[PDB]
């Protein structure tokens, strides 16, 4: 019933510095030739408190998509720290890979992301304002949350 | 079932009245909603534990529940 | 009013089942909030399966298909 099936996602170049781009290897399948657009997004949850601090890092619009198995490396620049609240910068947050067909999000792949300092001093005495240049990003690649939604194909 | 039936049913009736005063449920539907809510909350807490294992924090905080909700699209 | 559907001991048990060792006092409210929203979203989609289907008693299957509508979260591929 669903025209697109997402087979696998691999988190590449992880762990990495905060400023490093996100890299995901996405493998999906089209049962039929797609006449509408397929749009992939990477969204960074800057703040768990509010959706308004989401950063859409990149968007890949594909169309028309021929039937079969497709694989590609979705790469997106690291989020803008100037829009990240200090309280949320260090610790656990979420990154999301969304796919939409005809403007309807049918799959959301979520990863928890732990941004930590590597120098033990900064871990014992974290700077008052987060120093993103010394934050390592650990994408918890072993615990993806794959949520699928019913849409009209 | 970890959530007792009567208070949960009372909350369901209150929500139903907030939507339609003339509304009614079924025993099987009540139990099904109980199982759904229990599994949903347990999964959320599993995510919170995943969050708190990776943080020097040991107690789970509302931030972990918000993160568990955002990862799922709610 | 302030009507709740889940008790504090129940919330502690649910978090224990999730592997949670310790719970902040603010968790009780937070869970109680999330649950409310969750129920609001399910019951809504259940009522449509009852009111648009010309019935006054919500059977279990109405809830089953509303839950299917809500969207399934898996832990892998």
């Amino acid at each position: 019933m669903a025209k697109v099936q997402v087979n696998n996602v691999v988190v590449l170049d992880n762990p990495s510095p905060f400023y490093n781009p996100f890299q995901f290897e996405i493998t999906f399948e089209c049962i039929e030739d797609l006449s509408e657009d397929l749009e992939w997004k990477i969204i960074y949850v800057g703040s768990a408190e509010s959706e308004e601090y989401d950063q859409v890092l990149d968007s890949v619009l594909v169309g028309p998509v021929p039937a079969g198995r497709h694989m590609f490396v979705f790469q997106a620049d690291a989020p803008n720290p100037g829009l990240i609240p200090d309280a949320d910068a260090v610790g656990v947050t979420v990154v999301l890979i969304t796919c939409t067909y005809r403007g309807q999000e049918f799959i959301r792949v979520g990863y928890y992301v732990n941004n930590e300092y590597t120098e033990t001093e900064l871990r014992e005495n974290p700077p008052v304002k987060p120093d993103f240049s010394k934050l390592q990003r650990n994408i918890l690649a072993s615990n993806p949350r794959v949520t699928r939604f019913h849409i009209n194909w | 079932l970890l959530i007792r039936k009567l208070p949960f049913q009372r909350l369901m009736r209150e929500i139903a009245q907030d939507f339609k005063t003339d509304l009614r449920f079924q025993s099987s539907a009540v139990m099904a909603l109980q199982e759904a809510c229990e599994s949903y909350l347990v999964g959320l807490f599993e995510d919170t534990n995943l969050c708190v294992i990776h943080a020097k924090r040991v107690t789970i905080m509302p931030k972990d529940i918000q993160l568990a909700r955002r990862i799922r699209g709610e | 009013d302030n009507i709740q559907g889940i008790t504090k001991p129940a919330i502690r048990r649910l978090a224990r089942r999730g592997g949670v060792k310790r719970i902040s006092g603010l968790i009780y409210e937070e869970t109680r909030g999330v649950l409310k929203v969750f129920l609001e979203n399910v019951i809504r989609d259940a009522v449509t399966y009852t009111e648009h289907a010309k019935r006054k008693t919500v059977t279990a299957m109405d809830v089953v298909y509303a839950l299917k509508r809500q969207g399934r979260t898996l832990y892998g591929f």
